[PDB]
RNA sequence: GCAGAGGCCCCGGGGGCGAAGGCGGCGCGCAGGCCCCGCCGGACCGGCCUCUGGUGCAGAUCUCGGCAGCAGUAGCCGCUACUCCGCGCCCCGGAGGACUGAGGGGGAGACGGGUUCCGCGGCGCCUGCAUCUGGCCGCGGGUGACUCGGGCCUAAGCGGCGG
RNA sequence: GGCGGGCCUGAGGCGGCGGGGGCGACGGGCGGAACUUAAGCAUAUCAGUACGCCCCGGAGGAGAAACCAACCGGGAUUCCCCGCUAGCGGCGAGCGACGCGGGAGGAGCCCGCCCCGAAGGCGCGCUGUGGGGCCGCGAGGGGGCCCGAGGGCCCCGCCCGAGAGGGUGCAAGCCCCGUACGGCGAGUAGCGCUGCUUGAGCGUGCAGCGCGAAGGGAGGCGCGGCCCUUCCAAGGCUAAAUACGCCCCGGGACCGAUAGCGGACCAAGUAGCGCGAGCGAACGGUGAAAAGGACGCCCUGCGGCCGCUCAAAAGACCUGAACCCGGCCGGCCGCCGGCCCGCCGGCCCCGUCUCGAAACACGGACCGAGGAG
RNA sequence: GCACGCCCCGCCGGCGGAUGCCUCGGCCCGGGCGGCGACGAAGAGCGCGGCGGAGCGCGAGACGCGGUGCGGACCCGCCCGCCCCGAGAAGCACCGAUCCUCGAACGCAGCGCGCCCCGGCGCCGCCGCCUCGGCGCCUGCC
């Protein structure tokens, strides 16, 4: 097993950034090696725990500026598409409930006028 | 009878189910009875089979009683240690016979932790049904 | 069933029989072709249900 | 069918407890000299037939009495035949206000059926 | 001369492959796609082949996006809806 | 103008009643036509209703009133939020503005028009369908 | 042909990458039984893009 | 007679102490057919009443699958041609004898094929005889451009254009 | 002739938002056949169908009477039951609604007009805004015989709110999983002429064009008068009952590998074919377990042999038919009848149309499966 | 005569895949659902596994990555990797991302070529806004 993604949250973006680039510079040597290998290698192991290293150390950049981004843009009018709610697209074009239900003046207070009321019979 | 009708009494779904199973699945339904002296000590009837688990085969070829060394969960069968076929010549790797889980009976289990957490959650959920469910 | 396949008579005079064939010759669309339809399929516009007073 | 349909109708049916699922509908001739002298269930009360019970169309709908306003009465018999059915289903129905009594609200039973067939 | 002869003739590629359906259908002289259609929006679908209609349909590729997003409404997508009907 | 049919070199092979060019007279009035045009040209917009403003000798001029399903004043506005709802999406293209309803018969009620209520083709679909009920 | 064009050859490319017969540790592992890939194709008797 | 359904089969029909089926042979029936016996086979099968049918084949230039005689038959008769020795193959090496005969059985490109290219091994497929050969099979490789071509220009043409 | 500003019509950019394309069903809008039926064929029918095009939605469309009726009347729409007639039609073949009545389900409303006028949704707008389901336990069997292996046989119990099923080495309520039991109103109406359409018939609904109302529409035979009943078109919204594929879920007097989807085979719309549109296969089953063949012998080797693993080779596969073939092994040759059985006697090739077939009429090499009231 | 060819007194062997038995598949019938897309759909092309063809599934973070809650020992070959009261194999759910080329397909072509600040650069609408045209209706000014 490679990398825990806890360590890599707790480090800043810089050394994650660095850890990036050792990682990448890593995996041509191991490429190089297998591509060097001749008759037959030894599994390369290391191989795939530093793929799914790159995998880790991107994973957690990405978390560190996408959550960054949705905190400049708060409650700001129009914030990018990427924050937005997902929804779908009708949803997104479907009224609101309020927009729905808003009746005009007269129908508003004919409603007031006579409630709901609840009755039995015997 | 069954009064869900949620649930399938096709021959051929049901089948499918036993041939096509997720893992988590397939483990439960190789489960083999404890023994009375486990079942005094545990209160549970059957427990998933493990790989560290001395069990004893009450079946007809290969009766005996063996610690299960390795678990084949697709061939849904288990192989103890000890019962295998019989071997062409003495100087050839013993090649271990499977053995259902069904047709052996737990002597031993491996504890674990987990294992131990198990017996607990089921222990209470039992004691619930014995509480007039 | 059996008429989802493309096949059109070859006709007189190829030395086969007349039935439909596809694009190989292989017999089709009838009940006796392998892959044929029945010749008057099951429906389920059978009456299932009797009446009784 | 039937049991999707009935379904539908006990959900509705609890949705409003007390309430009937069916609101009083009038008495109305069988049209044609066919079937001159039988009555059958009409869309709604006339608004004379309102005025002889004194209610006007929303109380009379917030109460479960349904109101036509196209109907006329073509008759002077039929307005009190109508008249008359109101009565029976004013002094029927029991109006649930001024705070649900929750056990008062359950003890009710609700109407299932044609109101006055 | 009609048959075999002619056929020594054959050394041209009428139809190349096509941008969206990826087959052998891009008349390349007309510049437009047999069966997929290409250059138009609109895919090529004729009712009279429910076979060809049948051969390249929702449901004969990944189905990506759709897969996951049905998924979603069957679980946590319907509750986000309602946050943003109720809106402001 | 009356309609001209679409058959090359003027000719629409088939069974005598079918062999008729010229003199066709269309199945939708021009202010329908209009509504549809204008519904190809804007399809963002819904389509209200049409009136005419002008007529010539080769033309006539109907004038349409387009709502932006879209803009803030007409989302909140109880009267015209109907057209904001997705069902009323190219109205002209299914007939049901006052013109293509028209054409539908839909402007006419009872007698003559007991044929042609849900649809056209759904009475046909009704009156023709053969119901095979479980006790029959 | 000499003179291809890189989106003609990168898909010809495909071709002759994945004509390979079925790795004889993958009929191991799976039972597989039947060895042959049988989306093999030979030059000669084959007319891919066609 | 067939295949299913709802029943019955007096301690709850018959079955690894051998089901269905296959192969032979009795018996019984006017016959459709049925039964039993031996053998092969290796898990299912019915008798009777009531019920339902996608319910019985010699034919259809019937469908599909197999396959006979013909028959060790017709054929393996374009391109002048092979021979000796060396592991000796039609392979390769040497010696002869020739052929395509510069609009070539020569050396190269365009197009079309798409790895056929190269080296190594191999003959199970293929090489319509053979093979130790190979365009076949396995394994590993192979196409390097400021100057060559694309790309660029316009041609016949084609697309675009408020409309 | 210039020079600014307001109005109005446009032009370029920029910002926010929205559209586009997909789905073999259901749904709305259009364009629209022919084969066919009429025993011919023009009208008709097929069919207001296939198919082409456009457009939505989870439903759609329809929808609160310019409605039906003729009553001791009803009362938006849709859907079901019903009459299937009234009518239409070379009044031919065919075609064809509706009102009643019984149900399902029920719910109403708005704008213009007019009144007030910026109070409004206030960069606009007085050419009018605004108001009037997941999670979860889960019962109870032993002894003998025998078998490769009980899930079999014999004795004898136990659990059943569970004897639905699936698996396990043979047929399992008690070996396992489960099952039953839980929990949290105007270019309009109309009319004239034309064309399409309808059962609608001197006109059912539409439509082009010409003309163009004011009280007007309807009442299943036109036209003119007079009544009576009954409604208010030329603007808009609307739930429910209803339809339905993909996909998910259950069930079946369904099919059982030439069947059932074209496709049960780890890769079927694949392999393959066509320049293309398109076409389109075949292929299920070793065993309980891979235990997938011990060892010896002879091979240049290929491979033989002996036997091994197994209950069994079941050895690349369950059973293994018929055709056809080879070894050995009888016999001399088809059918029917008699007899010890190779002699005598009888004996054309069936199906088929046909007055009549052994026909030198046709189909049929053989065998298996499929194959038609 | 013999052989052949038949016939079959049996016995044995091929050849073929019938017949049985089965069966994670169809097919019908009910329910449920009705959930795509410029926030880039459907479809397509290429690529991605330690040893990797097809299929699947992914997308240069590629036979997957992260989070939360279950689960609790395996992962078809060879591996190497886990194992331990959590340490965490198979498996399960839900969520966050990544998401190459083409495609409604969007700087322009389809594989080649720009303009431009680093943000970018498609079309058509709606509503604002900014700039400004007119011997349109005018009004001053000259």
């Amino acid at each position: 097993p490679g990398l825990k993604a806890k360590d890599l949250v707790g480090l800043s973006q810089e050394d994650l950034q660095r850890k990036l680039a050792d990682l990448k510079r890593e995996l041509l040597s191991l490429r190089t090696m297998k591509a060097t290998a001749g008759p037959v290698p030894e599994r390369i192991a290391r191989f795939r725990v530093c793929k799914k290293d790159v995998a880790r150390v991107l994973t957690v950049i990405n978390q560190k500026a996408r959550d960054e981004a949705r905190a400049a843009f708060e409650g700001a009018e129009h914030i990018p598409k990427t924050f937005r709610p997902r929804l779908t697209h009708a949803m997104r074009c479907q009224l609101t409930e309020k927009q729905k239900r808003l009746l005009p003046s007269k129908l508003m207070k004919r409603k007031l006028q006579f409630p709901k009321l609840k009755y039995a019979v015997k | 009878m069954k009064l869900n009708s949620a649930v399938t009494a096709s021959r051929r779904k049901c089948r499918k189910a036993y041939f096509t199973a997720n893992a988590e699945t397939r483990a439960k339904m190789m489960s083999s009875r404890l023994s009375k002296e486990l079942r005094a000590e545990h209160k549970i009837k059957t427990m998933p089979i493990r790989r560290g688990d001395i069990v004893e085969i009450f079946t007809g070829g290969h009766k005996g009683t063996g610690k299960v060394v390795e678990v084949r969960r697709r061939d849904y069968k288990i192989c103890v240690e000890g019962i295998n076929q019989k071997a062409r010549n003495p100087e050839a790797k013993p090649v271990p016979y499977p053995i259902h889980p069904s047709n052996c009976i737990i002597k031993e289990l491996y504890m674990n932790g987990s294992r131990y957490r198990a017996i607990k959650r089921r222990q209470e959920r039992n004691a619930e049904r014995l509480a007039r469910i | 069933a059996g008429v989802q396949c493309t096949a059109h008579s070859w006709g007189p005079g190829r030395a086969v029989a007349r039935l439909p064939r596809k694009h190989g010759g292989i017999g089709a669309y009838a009940n006796f072709a392998r892959g044929g339809h029945m010749a008057h399929p099951t429906t389920v516009i059978r009456r299932w249900c009797r009446k009784v007073n | 069918r039937k049991i999707r349909r009935r379904q539908t109708r006990l959900q509705k049916a609890k949705a409003i407890f007390p309430c009937p699922l069916q609101k009083l509908r009038p008495s109305v001739t069988r049209c044609s000299q066919k079937f001159n002298l039988t009555q059958r269930i009409g869309r709604g009360f006339t608004l004379r037939e309102l005025q002889g019970v004194g209610l006007s169309a929303g109380k009379a709908r917030q109460i479960g009495i349904a109101v036509d306003p196209r109907r006329k009465n073509k008759s002077e018999e039929s307005v009190a035949r109508n008249v008359a059915r109101l009565k029976e289903y004013l002094s029927k129905v029991t109006i649930f206000s001024k705070q649900a009594k929750p056990e008062e609200i359950q003890q009710a039973i609700q109407h299932q059926g044609v109101v006055m067939p | 001369s009609k048959g075999t002869a002619s056929f020594g003739k054959r050394h041209t590629r009428i139809h190349g492959s096509c941008r969206r359906c990826g087959k052998h259908s891009f008349h390349l002289q007309k510049h437009e796609c047999a069966s997929c259609g290409y250059p138009s929006a609109k895919m090529r679908r004729y009712n009279w082949s429910y076979k060809s209609l049948r051969r390249r349909t929702q449901g004969t590729g990944s189905m990506s996006h759709m897969r996951k997003v049905y998924r979603a409404y069957n679980s946590g997508t319907l509750k986000a809806n309602a946050r943003k009907y109720l809106a402001k | 103008g009356g309609r001209k049919r679409q058959c090359v070199h003027g000719i629409s092979y088939g069974k005598p009643r079918n062999i008729g060019i010229v003199g066709l007279k269309p199945s939708r009035s021009l202010r329908a036509l209009a509504e549809q045009k204008v519904g190809r040209r804007l399809p963002s917009l819904r389509v209200l209703n049409s009136y005419w403003v002008a007529q010539d000798g080769s033309y006539k001029w109907y004038e349409v009133i387009l709502i932006d399903p879209f803009h803030p004043w007409i989302r909140n506005d109880p009267k015209i939020n109907w057209i904001c709802n997705p069902v009323m999406k190219r109205r002209e293209c299914r007939g049901l503005t006052s013109a293509g309803r028209k054409a539908r018969g839909l402007h006419n009620k009872g007698i003559g028009a007991m044929k042609l209520r849900p649809s056209k083709r759904a009475a046909w679909k009704r009156n023709h369908t053969r119901s095979l009920r479980r006790y029959r | 042909t000499a003179n291809k064009t890189l989106s003609r050859k990168l898909r010809l490319a495909k071709k002759t990458k994945t004509n390979k017969n079925i790795p004889r540790w993958v009929i191991a592992k799976d039972h597989l039984k039947k060895t042959w890939n049988y989306k093999r194709h030979h030059w000669r008797r084959s007319h891919l893009k066609l």
